[PDB]
C-alpha cells in the first residue's frame, strides 16, 4: 500500500 | 516557532497570501460571530 | 477522520506525518510551528502499556504531503529527527495528561507552497477563541471509520469546542484543564471525528482579527470514533505553551 521513498531517508 | 507561533506563522502560501479562501473556513469564522 | 472532506492542496500547510520507517508506516500526525520544530502528541512516541516507545532512529518526518501512501516527489520533504522532547508530567498511566512532544529535526525544512508553520496561539488568542461553539478544525489521514476505510488524501473536518461540564459527563476518565474536548451533540446532526492515525494533528483555529491560523489543540484521545455521546480530546497547546517555550530557546532554533 505505502510507496516506498529514497533511502536517501531510509 | 513560538510566542504566537512563528513570523510568516499561519499565513498560507495558497490563500491568506493570495487572498483566496478555503472551501469551509467561512464556517469556522461564522462560529467566532463571523470573522473580521 | 471521520465525517470530513478531503483537503484542498495546501490547505494545511503545517501538517506532518510521523512515519516508521520499518515496518513503514503511518503512526501519527503532528504540525511545524518553525523550520525545524514539529508538534506531536506524546502517546505517538511512548506508549509503556502498548509497549510503545519511539526513538528518534525510529522515525521519519513526512512534510508538505497531500497524499497518504505516495511518496510526492517534488513536493514533500521528507526528515529525520536529531532530537525528542516529551513533557516531564505527561500521564501516560492516567488519562495522558500533558499528551504534548516536541521534535527537533536535523537540518531545517525550507517552506514552500505546501510547507509552511502554523503559530502558536499568544494567552488572549487562546482567550478570545477557546469557547464553547466556536469552530476549529482537525486535519488527518487517519480511519475514516472508526471501524470498518482509508483515505487516499489528506481529510479536513471543524467542530465545535464542547463545554466543559459536557466533555465532563461524556466520560469516566479524569479531565484536566491541560484537556478540551471537541465534537458535536447528538443533538446536533452534524457528526466527525479524528480516527486512527489522526492523534498528534493539529486542531487549528483562524483568527478573526489577525487572520491567521492558530494551533489551539492537539489530537489526543476519544472513546471510539464518531460515537453518540462522545467527544474528541485534545491538549490545550496554551496551557502547555511555557513548557513549549522552554525547551526551544535550550536546544533548539
Amino acid at each position: 500500500d505505502f510507496e516506498e521513498i529514497p533511502e536517501e531517508y531510509l | 516557532t513560538f510566542g504566537s507561533g512563528e513570523a510568516d506563522c499561519g499565513l498560507r502560501p495558497l490563500f491568506e497570501k493570495k487572498s483566496l479562501e478555503d472551501k469551509t473556513e467561512r464556517e469556522l469564522l461564522e462560529s467566532y460571530i463571523d470573522g473580521r | 477522520i471521520v465525517e470530513g472532506s478531503d483537503a484542498e492542496i495546501g490547505m494545511s500547510p503545517w501538517q506532518v506525518m510521523l512515519f516508521r520507517k520499518s515496518p513503514q508506516e503511518l503512526l501519527c500526525g503532528a504540525s511545524l510551528i518553525s523550520d525545524r520544530w514539529v508538534l506531536t502528541a506524546a502517546h505517538c512516541l511512548l506508549y509503556p502499556p502498548w509497549d510503545k516507545n519511539f526513538t528518534e532512529n525510529d522515525l521519519l518526518v513526512r512534510i508538505g504531503k497531500h497524499s497518504r501512501t505516495r511518496y510526492e516527489r517534488n513536493i514533500e520533504k521528507i526528515s529525520m529527527l536529531e532530537k525528542i522532547y516529551i513533557h516531564p508530567r505527561y500521564n501516560w498511566r492516567e488519562n495522558l495528561d500533558r499528551d504534548i512532544a516536541l521534535m527537533k529535526l536535523k537540518k531545517p525544512v525550507a517552506f514552500s507552497d505546501y510547507i509552511h508553520p502554523v503559530c502558536l496561539p499568544d494567552r488572549e488568542t487562546a482567550a478570545s477563541l477557546l469557547q464553547a461553539g466556536y469552530k476549529g478544525r482537525v486535519t488527518g489521514w487517519g480511519n475514516l471509520k472508526e471501524t470498518w476505510g482509508q483515505p487516499s488524501v489528506l481529510q479536513v473536518v471543524n467542530l465545535p469546542i464542547v463545554e466543559r461540564p459536557v466533555c465532563k459527563d461524556s466520560t469516566r476518565i479524569r479531565i484536566t484543564d491541560n484537556m478540551f474536548c471537541a465534537g458535536y451533540k447528538p443533538d446536533e446532526g452534524k457528526r466527525g471525528d479524528a480516527c486512527e492515525g489522526d492523534s498528534g494533528g493539529p486542531f487549528v483555529m483562524k483568527s478573526p482579527f489577525n487572520n491567521r491560523w492558530y494551533q489551539m489543540g492537539i489530537v489526543s484521545w476519544g472513546e471510539g470514533c464518531d460515537r453518540d455521546g462522545k467527544y474528541g480530546f485534545y491538549t490545550h497547546v496554551f496551557r502547555l505553551k511555557k513548557w513549549i517555550q522552554k525547551v526551544i530557546d535550550q536546544f533548539g532554533e
